[PDB]
């Protein structure tokens, strides 16, 4: 079923690979070459997760846990029950994510739009590959990755932060938290402003951009504008994900001691008496 | 005559007459329930 | 490559805008005087000012500056009025809440009295800035969405500083005024009551924070890709649908099977952002007053994982083998 | 003249790199020398993009503009 | 006293009825739960005690 | 603190109350976003058998400014195109459509426009919002490189004309369109380019989307001083369609 | 005192009725809970100790 | 003749009379309740 | 002193009345809560310890 | 006569009389309550 | 000192009345808190000790 | 006459006379209050 | 004359003359205050 | 010295009056707090110690 205005946009062409061999739709979904690779990888990963859950002994969604191997295996392959299933599922997940991005690229090409959305999704892919491939390779063992479990991947986060004593004192984690909080404050403000412009009190007329610019200069003395706010939101979100990846890749391979001690360079600067 | 809702005096009278009939039935059922509970397990 | 629309190619400047008006006469309280910044104009608007000065804003500014100076002067006096040491240890100093032995009574000025006087001036300042945000919509004849979104965060602010200390029976439960000292409070609060990961409302707050950041990456990117069809003029797209809204909707419909409208995406954004402090405050209000150990609560309610292997380094290696000897 | 501003910011970046290496030869550690290098960059490169790039070219044009500003005042 | 009906000239019945219904059910459920939380008025444990 | 029954305490009650509230909120949010594009249709223009799990919302009214009237949604589709030169490539649903003639001239595919109102957008004072710079009191280039007077190069490397003016949005102080005067060899008259489709350099202005031979068929405005929303949509869609239809190699797989 | 009716020439009854209802219910609930939180005035625990 | 809400004098008198009837009913019920409570368990 | 009525030639009665109501309720609630945080002036503990 | 709000001198004289009538009633109730609290539990 | 009324030919009489009221309350509130932070001047604690 | 607000000399004189009557009342009460607190609990 | 504020010479003399008379009162009270405090508690 | 009145032909009295007032109170409050922060000039502790 189509929307009232959708039929004129459903034309042929704009594929990276495959031509018209996969150029069709299933329901609302578009399929192409990267829609077939996404389906295969995602289904294989989910089926393997549930087979591992059956072999573990519990089907409770809270308690399912598939874990990486021991550190003694290094960068080699472990037996499938002692951590090899985690490696296979990691490969499947990487394939699925890359196929999802390349499918978004083809949809953008067909609609004649810019390629901003796949580029933004590439940042989240980079933060995940840093956690399961880059830090583990640098540190020398696949067993440094986090496990695949709803409540067991929080234990990993807790133990990894106390391994550097007081994680709040990590300089690049402080930058990343600030970016997260600022994105949420700006999203709230933007949504509120647009809704308040489009929904006035009963018996009144709707408002325009002039009114929105004026309210914000009256409130705080500045207005970024209707085009600037989207650029700023995108930049804030992408900066949040990039700094998160940095905070984790320096904690292991670059710094070994507690994070408070790193601040000693400021406390013993020669200028101080 | 004052009206912030759009109804007239007679419509409001009829609506209130219907409303109080249900309020009294609810109150009577609650009163009977509260009496049996005191005879079984007193609270004062 | 094609132009990407992150930086403006050429800027144009004209007479400064002074703002719209109606029968409420907003011009009488607006300052005269504006500026222009070409550095900012590469991204957004270049005009600076003017601003509106009511009584709510003036009271908020005065009482917030008072709070800042009571804290700053207390910090300066704690160090012996030594300016170079004041600069050296700025991130480490704080104005500490009272001691637990005093309960909810008034403590000595050396042990939390200045903390309570300064907390009363910050309270007054914050509630005044909110009354200003409500009055300006009323004066501008707009909706009150901004004030409601601000009150959502004020709810968690008040829970952290006012409500929970009263329900617990001590002013000592409040947060200190410092950079590092306030982060130590966060870690100590998490440790004292088990593990805050296992508080379900903390998990819900994390869910909504993650969701709000994912949505500005998606919404910002989507709006920047349809700017070649006039997509940044959202209000007129709401009042008269154009091809930018259609293409933006169809992208997500073909991607994940459902989509939104030009007006309706902002409701999604408003709710995810607003829901973070509400769930966070509900989670904080239940700690100590009801639940004292969240990991034991998780064990009771059966969502705590179990591990089979052993603990200890000598279950996996040898001290000599770790040194290369 | 946005091209002179970017040049001036790059001379600031280069002075910052030199400040780090110089303090390290004299006895300071990397991070101590790099905080000072960042401030040299930001203070000096900023100062030069206001002062040097604000001595914009104009020659008798500069003169008349200034002699006419000196006519605005006098009746202001 | 005899002119309370004019309350419907100030308030909209459609909103009032929904608010009433939600309030009444929530109050009843809370009262029943509070009674169940005590030791003298829990009727499920009294049946076990008397057997 | 005590429990009501079993392991049920105040935290559990709060959690379940939030569960119920969130379910109702999800219902409200999904229903609010169905005011455009419904009911669903099949590939032949008939109403589809399936309409989904959520019913449609009730009506809202918007009171517009400057005496434009009222808008009630959900309602009939007033932006619908009438005669589209398209052809089905299959007998059922789920397959693409093929253009019958010239896709760029017929406004289909990535060149599609929506039938908007045939009036310009107004500012707060009731005046047209986008105005050529030669008639805008007080405006000047304050930063960047001024493109007026520079030649324009197409996507295949041809010079087609010169930039004569710029059209600006005075309320927001932003450039919206560039005005190009064509050489006689490449057409006649003046055309517009939206700002987001050009790259302004020191000696030229580059438009990569279309070629030189496509510059004569860009839609033209009726008045030389104002542009309506419909013309804006047709001009922007024409340039957007060239990213796919300018060359046959842009439509085939890149591999 | 005879002229206190002129309060309605300043305040809108629609707003104050809702405000008064919310205020009254919240105040009553708070007082009942505060009584339940004490030791001498909890009436559920008194029945358990008098039986 | 002063008015900020739009009501007239006579409408205000009529609204105030009904409001006072309700207030007196509520107050009487509260007084009886407080008297019974004080007899059952005193606080002064 | 006999010309204090002119305070209504400067201040709007609506804003003054709303602010006065909020201020009075908040002040009374605050005073009632300080008395309960002391030992000698809490009336519930007094009743508990009198019996 | 100077007037910022819009009221006239006679309207202001009537409103202030009613306001003072309410204030005294409030203060007269507050006085009796403070005397009883002092006989019951005296400060100072 | 006899021509100090010309302050009203410089400042608006509404602006001054709002600021003076707010300032005076907040100053009286803070002094009471400073007296109660002490031992010699906290009157609630002295009534208990004179007992 | 110099005037920034809009008032005249007589209007300012009258406003000031009523303002000084309230300054003295507030201040006389404060004096009595301060005198009773010293007799009870001397500072200085 | 040079006036950036639009006041005349005499109006300026009038304002100043009034301003200094309050300055002197402020300074006088403060000196009686400092004297009482040095006699009460010297700091030199 | 006799031509100091001319500051009012350069500076607007309205702005400087507000600026002065704010500056004066903030200076006075800071001296009292510094005095309160010392061991010899805290007049509240002297009353407790002296008797
Ligand atoms: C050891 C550390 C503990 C921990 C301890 C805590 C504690 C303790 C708390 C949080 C809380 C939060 N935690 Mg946690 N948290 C941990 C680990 C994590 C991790 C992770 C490992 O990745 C994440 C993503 C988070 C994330 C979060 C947020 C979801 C949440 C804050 C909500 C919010 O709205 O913030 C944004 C902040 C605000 C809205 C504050 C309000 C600000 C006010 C309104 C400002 C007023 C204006 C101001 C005074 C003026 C300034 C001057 C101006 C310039 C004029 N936590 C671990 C387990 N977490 C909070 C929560 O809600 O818990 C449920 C909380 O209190
Ligand atoms: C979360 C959003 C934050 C924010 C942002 C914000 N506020 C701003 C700006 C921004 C980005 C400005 O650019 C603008 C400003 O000019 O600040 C100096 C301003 C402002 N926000 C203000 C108020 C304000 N903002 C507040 C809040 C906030 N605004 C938050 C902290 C608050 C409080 C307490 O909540 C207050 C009270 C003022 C300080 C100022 C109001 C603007 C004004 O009055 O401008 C008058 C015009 C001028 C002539 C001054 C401009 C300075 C130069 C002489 C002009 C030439 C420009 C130059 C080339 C560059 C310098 C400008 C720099 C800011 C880059
Ligand atoms: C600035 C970076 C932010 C960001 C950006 C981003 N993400 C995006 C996008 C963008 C711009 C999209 O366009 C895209 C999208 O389509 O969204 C609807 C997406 C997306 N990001 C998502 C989620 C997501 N984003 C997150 C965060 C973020 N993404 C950042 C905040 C998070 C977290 C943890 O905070 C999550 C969970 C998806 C909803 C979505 C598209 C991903 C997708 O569908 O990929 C295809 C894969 C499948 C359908 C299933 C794969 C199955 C695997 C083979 C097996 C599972 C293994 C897995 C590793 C187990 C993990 C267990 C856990 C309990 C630990
Ligand atoms: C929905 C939850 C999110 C949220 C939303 C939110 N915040 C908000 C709002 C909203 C909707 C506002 O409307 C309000 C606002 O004004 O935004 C511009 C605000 C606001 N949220 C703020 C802070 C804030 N919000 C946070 C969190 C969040 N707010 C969440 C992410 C956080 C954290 C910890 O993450 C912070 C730190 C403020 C910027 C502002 C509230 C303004 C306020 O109340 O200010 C009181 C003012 C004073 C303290 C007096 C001034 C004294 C100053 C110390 C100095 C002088 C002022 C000067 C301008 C600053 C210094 C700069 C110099 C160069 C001059
Ligand atoms: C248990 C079930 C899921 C399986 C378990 C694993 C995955 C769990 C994670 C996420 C689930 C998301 C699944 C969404 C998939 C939608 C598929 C789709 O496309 O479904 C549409 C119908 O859906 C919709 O219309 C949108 C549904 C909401 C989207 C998700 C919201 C996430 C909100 C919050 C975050 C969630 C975190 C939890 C907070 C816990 C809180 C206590 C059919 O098409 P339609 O045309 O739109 O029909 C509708 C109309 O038009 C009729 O006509
Ligand atoms: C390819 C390999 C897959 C990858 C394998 C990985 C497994 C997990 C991945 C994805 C799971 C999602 C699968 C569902 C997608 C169904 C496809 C679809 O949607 O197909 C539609 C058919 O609709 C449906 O089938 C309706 C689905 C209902 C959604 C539920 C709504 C709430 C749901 C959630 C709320 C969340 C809250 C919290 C949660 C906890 C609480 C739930 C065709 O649509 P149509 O013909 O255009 O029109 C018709 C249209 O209107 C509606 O009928
Ligand atoms: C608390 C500070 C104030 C206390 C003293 C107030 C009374 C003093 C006397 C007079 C001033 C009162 C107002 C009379 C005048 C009314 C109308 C008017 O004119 O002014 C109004 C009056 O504004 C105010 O009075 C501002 C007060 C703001 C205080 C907010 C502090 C937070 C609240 C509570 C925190 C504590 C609770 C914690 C627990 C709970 C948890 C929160 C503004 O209107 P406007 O139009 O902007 O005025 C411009 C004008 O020129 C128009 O002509
Ligand atoms: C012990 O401490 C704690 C905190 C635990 C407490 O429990 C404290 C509790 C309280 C303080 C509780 C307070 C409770 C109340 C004040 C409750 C009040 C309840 C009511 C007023 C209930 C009213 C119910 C009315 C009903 C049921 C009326 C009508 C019902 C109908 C079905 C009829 C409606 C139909 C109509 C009008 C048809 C329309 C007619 C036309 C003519 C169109
Ligand atoms: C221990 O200390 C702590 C902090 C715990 C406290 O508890 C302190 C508590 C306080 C300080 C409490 C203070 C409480 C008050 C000041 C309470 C005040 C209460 C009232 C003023 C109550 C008023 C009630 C009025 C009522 C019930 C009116 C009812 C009216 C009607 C039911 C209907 C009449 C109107 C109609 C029908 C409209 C007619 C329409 C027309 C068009 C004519
Ligand atoms: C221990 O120390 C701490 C900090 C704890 C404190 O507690 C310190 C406390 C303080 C410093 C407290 C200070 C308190 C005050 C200054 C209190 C002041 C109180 C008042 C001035 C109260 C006034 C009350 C007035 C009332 C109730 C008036 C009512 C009026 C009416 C009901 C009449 C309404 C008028 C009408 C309808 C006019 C209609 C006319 C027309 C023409 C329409
Ligand atoms: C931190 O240090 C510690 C803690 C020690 C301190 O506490 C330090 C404290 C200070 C440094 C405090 C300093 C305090 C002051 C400077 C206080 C000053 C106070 C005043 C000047 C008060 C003035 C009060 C005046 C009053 C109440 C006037 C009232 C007037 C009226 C009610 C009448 C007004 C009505 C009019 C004019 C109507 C006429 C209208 C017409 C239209 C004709
Ligand atoms: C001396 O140098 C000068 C003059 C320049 C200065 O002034 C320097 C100043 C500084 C260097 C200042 C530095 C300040 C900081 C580093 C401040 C940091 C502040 C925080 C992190 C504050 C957090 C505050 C609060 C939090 C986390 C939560 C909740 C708080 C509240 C709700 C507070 C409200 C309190 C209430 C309601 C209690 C009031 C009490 C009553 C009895 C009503
Ligand atoms: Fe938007």
């Amino acid at each position: 079923a189509l929307l009232s205005f959708e039929r004129k946009y459903r034309v042929r062409g704009g594929t990276l690979i495959g031509g018209d061999l996969f150029d069709f739709w299933v329901g609302p979904f578009y399929v192409g070459f990267f829609g077939v690779t996404t389906a295969f990888f995602a289904l294989l990963g989910t089926i393997l997760i549930f087979w591992g859950a059956s072999q573990q002994g519990t089907f409770n969604p809270w308690l399912i846990n598939i874990a990486p191997p021991d550190l003694s295996y290094g960068l080699g392959m472990a037996p499938l029950m002692e951590g090899g299933l985690w490696q296979i599922i990691t490969i499947c997940a990487i394939g699925a994510f890359v196929s999802w991005a390349l499918r978004e690229v083809e949809i953008c090409r067909k609609l004649g739009m810019g390629y901003h959305v796949p580029f933004a999704f590439s940042v989240a892919i980079f933060a995940y590959v840093t956690l399961v491939v880059f830090r583990p390779l640098l540190m020398g063992a696949w067993g440094h990755g986090f496990p695949y479990g709803i409540w067991s991947h929080l234990d990993w986060v807790s133990n990894t932060g106390y391994a550097y004593l007081h994680f709040h004192y990590n300089p690049a984690h402080m930058l990343a938290v600030t970016f997260f909080f600022t994105t949420t404050l700006a999203l709230a403000l933007h949504g509120a402003l647009v809704l308040s412009a489009a929904n006035p009190p009963k018996g009144e007329e709707v408002k325009g951009p002039d009114n929105e610019d004026t309210f914000f200069r009256d409130f705080i003395g500045y207005s970024i504008g209707t085009l600037g706010i989207h650029r700023v939101g995108l930049l804030l979100a992408l900066n949040a994900g990039f700094w998160s990846a940095v905070c984790i890749i320096i904690s292991g391979p670059v710094w070994t001691k507690g994070w408070p001690e790193w601040w000693n360079w400021w406390l013993e600067m020669p200028i101080w008496p | 005559d004052l009206s912030f809702t759009g109804l007239t005096d007679e419509q409001a009278q009829e609506l209130h007459s219907v409303y109080m009939s249900g309020l009294w039935l609810f109150s009577a059922v609650a009163v009977v329930a509260h009496l049996a509970t005191f005879i079984w397990r007193p609270w004062f | 490559p094609e132009y990407q629309n992150i930086f403006t190619q050429v800027q144009v400047q004209g007479p400064a805008e002074l703002g719209v008006d109606n029968e409420n006469n907003l011009t009488e309280e607006r300052t005269t005087g504006t500026g222009f910044s070409q550095l900012i104009g590469w991204i957004g608007n270049a005009q600076l000012g003017p601003i509106y000065l009511g009584w709510f804003g003036i009271i908020s500014l005065v009482t917030g500056t008072l709070w800042f100076n009571i804290v700053g002067f207390n910090m300066l006096s704690q160090v012996g009025y030594s300016i170079p040491e004041f600069i050296r240890q700025l991130f480490w100093l704080a104005l500490e809440p009272p001691s637990p032995e005093y309960g909810l009574r008034m403590p000595p000025l050396d042990d939390g009295g200045w903390f309570i006087i300064a907390s009363f001036f910050l309270l007054v300042s914050v509630i005044s800035w909110w009354l200003r945000t409500y009055q300006l919509a009323e004066m501008h004849k707009m909706g009150k969405h901004v004030a409601w979104a601000f009150a959502a965060a004020i709810w968690l602010f008040l829970v952290l500083g006012l409500f929970r200390p009263i329900l617990m029976g001590s002013w000592s439960e409040a947060v200190p005024y410092g950079i590092f000292p306030h982060l130590d409070w966060t870690t100590a609060f998490s440790i004292r009551y088990g593990n805050l990961y296992y508080n379900p409302f903390h998990a819900l707050s994390i869910v909504f924070l993650y969701g709000s950041v994912l949505l500005f990456a998606m919404h910002g990117a989507t709006i920047l890709a349809v700017t070649r069809f006039g997509g940044d003029r959202e209000l007129e797209q709401i009042y008269d649908r154009g091809t930018a809204s259609e293409r933006a909707g169809l992208f997500w419909r073909w991607t994940m099977g459902f989509n939104a409208t030009m007006e309706g995406i902002h409701r999604w954004a408003w709710w995810f952002a607003v829901l973070t402090p509400i769930t966070g405050g509900i989670g904080i209000l239940l700690t100590g007053t009801v639940v004292d150990n969240w990991f034991l609560w998780a064990v009771e309610h059966n969502f705590a994982p179990d591990y089979t292997q052993d603990y200890g380094y000598e279950a996996y290696t040898t001290y000599d083998g770790f040194l290369g000897r | 003249d946005m091209t002179c501003t970017i040049t001036c910011w790059g001379i600031g970046v280069l002075l910052g790199i030199m400040t780090t290496v110089g303090l390290m030869v004299v006895g300071w550690s990397f991070l101590q020398g790099a905080f000072m290098g960042v401030l040299a960059w930001l203070i000096v490169g900023g100062v030069l993009a206001v002062a040097v790039c604000g001595k914009d070219n104009a020659e008798q044009i500069r003169a008349e503009m200034a002699a006419a500003r000196e006519r605005v005042r006098g009746a202001t | 006293m005899s002119k309370f009906y004019k309350i419907w000239l100030i308030f909209d019945p459609r909103r009032v009825f929904v608010a009433q219904g939600v309030f009444l059910f929530l109050l009843a459920a809370m009262i029943h739960l509070v009674l169940l939380s005590t030791e003298h008025f829990n009727w499920f444990e009294l049946a076990a005690a008397n057997a | 603190e005590e429990t009501f029954f079993g392991n049920f305490d105040l935290a559990s009650l709060s959690l379940w109350l939030f569960y119920g509230f969130f379910a109702l909120l999800i219902y409200y949010l999904q229903t609010e976003n169905m005011r455009e594009g419904y009911p669903l249709e099949d590939e032949d223009g008939n109403t589809a058998a399936n309409q989904g799990p959520f019913p449609l919302p009730k009506e809202k009214t918007f009171k517009l400014q400057h005496g434009r009237g009222e808008l009630t949604l959900p309602g009939e589709d007033v932006q619908r195109r009438d005669n589209l030169a398209l052809r089905k490539t299959a007998h059922g649903n789920g397959f693409p459509m093929e253009p019958t003639g010239d896709p760029m001239l017929d406004g289909v595919g990535p060149a599609s426009w929506s039938k908007r109102r045939d009036v310009p957008e107004l500012d707060a004072h009731g005046h047209p919002k986008i105005v050529p710079m030669s008639a805008a009191e007080g405006f000047g280039v304050s930063a960047g490189t001024d493109p007026r007077g520079l030649p324009v190069m197409a996507g295949d490397g041809e010079i087609v004309g010169l930039v004569s003016d710029m059209w600006i949005d005075e309320a927001e102080q932003l450039v919206r369109y560039l005005e190009l005067e064509l050489d006689p060899e490449w057409g006649d008259g003046k055309r517009l380019v939206q700002r987001q489709m050009v790259r302004i350099k020191s000696d030229r202005v580059k438009v990569r989307s279309i070629y030189g031979k496509h510059f004569k068929n860009v839609p033209k405005t009726k008045s030389p001083n104002q542009v309506t929303l419909l013309e804006e949509d047709k001009i922007m869609a024409y340039y957007a369609g060239g990213t796919l239809y300018a060359d046959e190699s842009r439509l085939e797989p890149q591999l």
